[PDB]
């Protein structure tokens, strides 16, 4: 497969290159939030987030080497992750913030408009903080929403295994780039892998909430 | 519905 | 803090020192097993473990520096994810099967006893098959258990950071070790972490069947 | 009143501060366009331009100056032609297709899906060409957008006001072509060219309104 | 090309000689009267289309587009242009002056009366001269159908022309460069507006049909 | 008619 | 709808 | 009730 | 039958893999012990060895040739002589205390927060000085620990099989002290002072069960 | 130290010199019969233990002791030994002969009774002898209450004595060496059952007081 | 309880 | 009484 011959420069081209677009979002900017608009705003948001979130998957190194069925798995398992880690994203420069979207900029007091919600919003608040406090690249970045993508959900090594490899190779060649020392370069993969679990929470609490308020 | 297997399944093949 | 000058082989040496007792189950064995009896018995020896995690944790580097409020927290969100990595890990040896105590071994068919459990049971056995095809060592278990407790739920870098740093820095340490090359020790060290997303997951689900059926 | 004392290189910084996002379409990529798809994902997106132009009108110089009454009669004359040069703009470096979004790109035969829709995509295409030919520039292309904002509901002393500001974006085109190195013949013919082409883009929202309101 | 040689002056004076006469209302409802009117109004325009410099050159085909695009935006500007005068009406013809309130007459015109009211209050604001208004007229003629390329580069280069006739008067008015850019501006995004006008007409005319 | 394509067709040439 | 007079004056106070 | 905070502070302190 | 057939060594092996887990206690350890919550640890722990003292039964070669009557005969009369061996021999390198399990060693003390305790843990703890002094060995202890459940009820042609069964772990001490080195005479005399031993189980037994009896 | 020198014929010996006489039953329920000659038994006892080898060497305190814990173990195999001739009886007396049924006169007893012939049953299946009789009594009065250190360490010296006794009367009965230690395991076993209706039987004692 | 005779017999078969 | 702690001792002294 041609996404195993990549060299860490081309996969970091390469998941550039996939990046969907940012989205806006549209309202009545002269009309206050209920719980309801509130939460139809973002369910909006999200809903067309997804249809890009097929476009970029299939960009993905290894993605369309899967059968419909594997491509289908992974992206049902994944989806809330990796919207999710790209609110984080967009959030660093905005300290108590969620940058939804450019023009949807919300703080913490605004997500308690939607009952359950606030508990999310500052787990992902704290995230975005981590990532912020870590100086996070957006070469890392894209590295780790593949990541998130290809190990989605729950003979050595399929051809997922090798794909992910392929991206901690480059995750760790980003880090020497940068200079950091090789010690450095574990410690900071490690930190970084294990924020993944706490997308992986943020998720399953986030499912939870829709399937409860469905 | 956006997101469910089956819409992933359409918007795929 | 003692804990941050510890040397990669007195983390190891701390680690396995502090694993709690292997718990045995006491049944009837001439009573076939019942949705009521074997959740009871899944209970009882949960409970059991749970009074022995806490003299391990109390012995787990940098634990036992945090306020008694941190500790408990850690603690409260950790507590499945470490009795289910402990399953995981003595389950290696018997695929197809969850090795719960040396004499309670239930395979898969077992699970449908009870409502519910067989998907966690399934997830279960994957990841326990996955830390056999990696060839898990008991040095590197004891790290990610405490990896887990210390990562649990969700100025530059708090205790548990640096803490978190010197166990990273023992797992590379053990892969240098056993003659792994460079390549291969960031490799394994991100596959074992990836993991732990999938045990977060495992967790969340479990916490989930036991609070609708409680 | 800062939009009569901007200079003209402040007024096309303005301008070119004050677009709006570029948007993208959603649809099913897998499944053909029919005559109700195709044509609820122009109005999907029309729907949403007009949202993200109300925007852009309040970063126009001049335009938040006038009274509520005032900027809703010119943003309901105008908004067709607005997001029709928009779309041609878009389409200038795309011979024969018209570039709604980055992710929906229509040529003329596609244009049949719906019932007497390729007759507007002709026109539109046959000004896309023109801007490209003309060699028009995106500072040029601001401009005349705002000045079909501020013109084409301006008949129907703040009148005299927008006149002032509608001035002033003529003296911001010849500076643009001053600087530009055009000859002052050049500058004048250019100018007329330029104009010439709203009359058109006028026509082309004639002809959609009558085709939104037919069906 | 015998037009793309002519000086301003030349221009002026052949744009000028081209004017069709002003028509009287005659007898054969006020639809009625003011088609009557236009259709004889088009058999002058006919004439003075041929009398444009630069028209002729063009085929057959390409002259028949042009003219139906643009008669009623030409019949329009005309009404504009003699009703200047004549503040809060129409003149039709001389001997047919509408005020707004008789617009009501024909259900949808009053829509279309107001404008043109409008246009004729902005040309008595611009004080525009005749010359400028038969520029105006034969611009109209040449860009209303051209988008749609010899001969559309030829038609070009005509349109030039007159823009650069429409400076030349403007410049022996004393007007300074810039109020002459303003100016040119002013009166071409006029032609919008008469688009406008003429979109709306054709559509009441086609409807009745 | 006065103003159709062909009515403009005769009158022009 | 989008694009009507009342919406463009509800959008825009 | 094991695992619970009250519990896990009670076994802690 | 198997039992029979084994060699001295055979015999060994088999009651050293025989044994049961050490067993773990469980409670609140920044709580001091009260009558109750100690009673109630100990009967918890006694009530879990229980459970597998009945897989080690089995696993004693002979118990199992025996008649389901004669197995709950043996084991209902034995079982608290050998869980007090058990503790006596998991004490025997702790001077003054009981190592009921690794997590819960207690002293003569403590003993007193159980009304009438002291004096049962004051034999249990003679007994474990005993077993150090002589220096009992684990292969010892377990000949001990099931000569007591083929014999504690054995009075009250299968019992000529038991009393076979006897003989051949009566065999199996002497070969371990043969090969120990220790002469003829110190071999009859540490026989016999090891099965003295089994006279004060029995009397910290029925102790014992004296004590659970009266509360 | 009189008792550690001497040889194991010497200790026979001497074991059967101390022994005491047989008591018959006398009259003052058959709770108060077996009262009695309990009570008779008990002061031939104390003579008896004086003249068991080592026994008066050790303390005051330390007789008492081992006297208090051993007595009733000692009656009870006195009573086992007379009653091995008698299947199915304990003869308690020369003319006191009951068999089990007879034992349900006292509420409880019956427990008692069966495990006194149980006992005297494997004695005779044992074929034990009296010689080998006196060496277990003497053993029971010195370790009963033993555990509970030169004193002691003395008393294990007389233990070994007895142990090395036994040994002696089985090789010269003509018994293998494996015969020997299977015997000695066998009788010492005994004990054990002796123990166990001694707490028996003080149980009920003390309960009906 | 656990020791008693039923309890052995119970969990012996 | 026969049996007694002080019987033994005044017995055996
Ligand atoms: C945490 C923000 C959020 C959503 C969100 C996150 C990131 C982002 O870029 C956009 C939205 C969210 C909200 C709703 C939602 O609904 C999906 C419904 N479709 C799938 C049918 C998905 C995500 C949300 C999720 C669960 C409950 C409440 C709020
Ligand atoms: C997956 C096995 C399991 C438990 C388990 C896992 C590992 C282990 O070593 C022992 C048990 C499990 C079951 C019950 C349970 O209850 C806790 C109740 N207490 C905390 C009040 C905890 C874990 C379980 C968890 C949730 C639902 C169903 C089963
Ligand atoms: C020519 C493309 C087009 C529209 C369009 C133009 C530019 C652009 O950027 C996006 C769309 C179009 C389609 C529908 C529409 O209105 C929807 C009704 N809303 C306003 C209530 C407006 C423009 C259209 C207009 C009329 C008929 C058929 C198609
Ligand atoms: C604005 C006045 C007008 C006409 C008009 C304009 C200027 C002028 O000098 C003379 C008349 C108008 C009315 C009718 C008309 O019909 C043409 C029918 N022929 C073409 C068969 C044309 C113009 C008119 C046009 C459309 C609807 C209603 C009224
Ligand atoms: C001496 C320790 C002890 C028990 C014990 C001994 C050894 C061992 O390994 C564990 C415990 C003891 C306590 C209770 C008990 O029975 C509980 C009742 N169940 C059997 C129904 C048995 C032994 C005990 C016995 C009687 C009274 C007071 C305490
Ligand atoms: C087994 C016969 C027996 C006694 C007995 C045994 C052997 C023997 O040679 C003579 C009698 C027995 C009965 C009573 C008794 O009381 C002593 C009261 N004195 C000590 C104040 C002692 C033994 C007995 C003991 C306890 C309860 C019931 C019966
Ligand atoms: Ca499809
Ligand atoms: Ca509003
Ligand atoms: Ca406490
Ligand atoms: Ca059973």
């Amino acid at each position: 497969s041609l996404a195993l011959s990549l060299t860490a420069d081309q996969m970091v081209s390469a998941l550039l290159d996939a990046e969907p677009p940012i989205l806006y979002s549209e309202y009545d900017p002269t009309r206050p939030f209920s719980e309801a608009s509130m939460m139809g705003l973002l369910t909006n948001l999200a809903d067309r987030e997804l249809v890009h979130m097929i476009n970029w998957a299939k960009r993905v190194p290894g993605f369309v080497d899967l059968t419909l069925h594997d491509q289908v798995h992974l992206l049902e398992c994944a989806w809330l992750e990796i919207l999710m880690i790209g609110l984080v994203w967009r959030s660093m420069e905005h300290p108590g913030k969620l940058l939804f979207a450019p023009n949807l900029l919300l703080d913490r007091n605004q997500g308690k408009c939607v009952e359950g919600m606030v508990e999310i919003f500052d787990m992902l608040l704290a995230t975005s903080s981590r990532f912020r406090m870590m100086n996070l690249q957006g070469e890392e970045f894209v590295c780790l929403k593949s990541i998130i993508l290809l190990n989605s959900g729950v003979e050595e090594k399929d051809h997922i295994h090798r794909v992910l490899d392929k991206i901690t190779d480059t995750l760790i060649h980003l880090m020497a780039k940068a200079g950091l020392t090789l010690q450095q370069q574990h410690q900071r993969l490690a930190q970084l892998l294990l924020i993944l679990s706490h997308i992986r929470h943020m998720s399953n609490k986030g499912m939870e909430h829709l399937y409860s308020m469905k | 519905s956006p997101g469910s297997r089956e819409w992933f399944k359409d918007m795929l093949s």
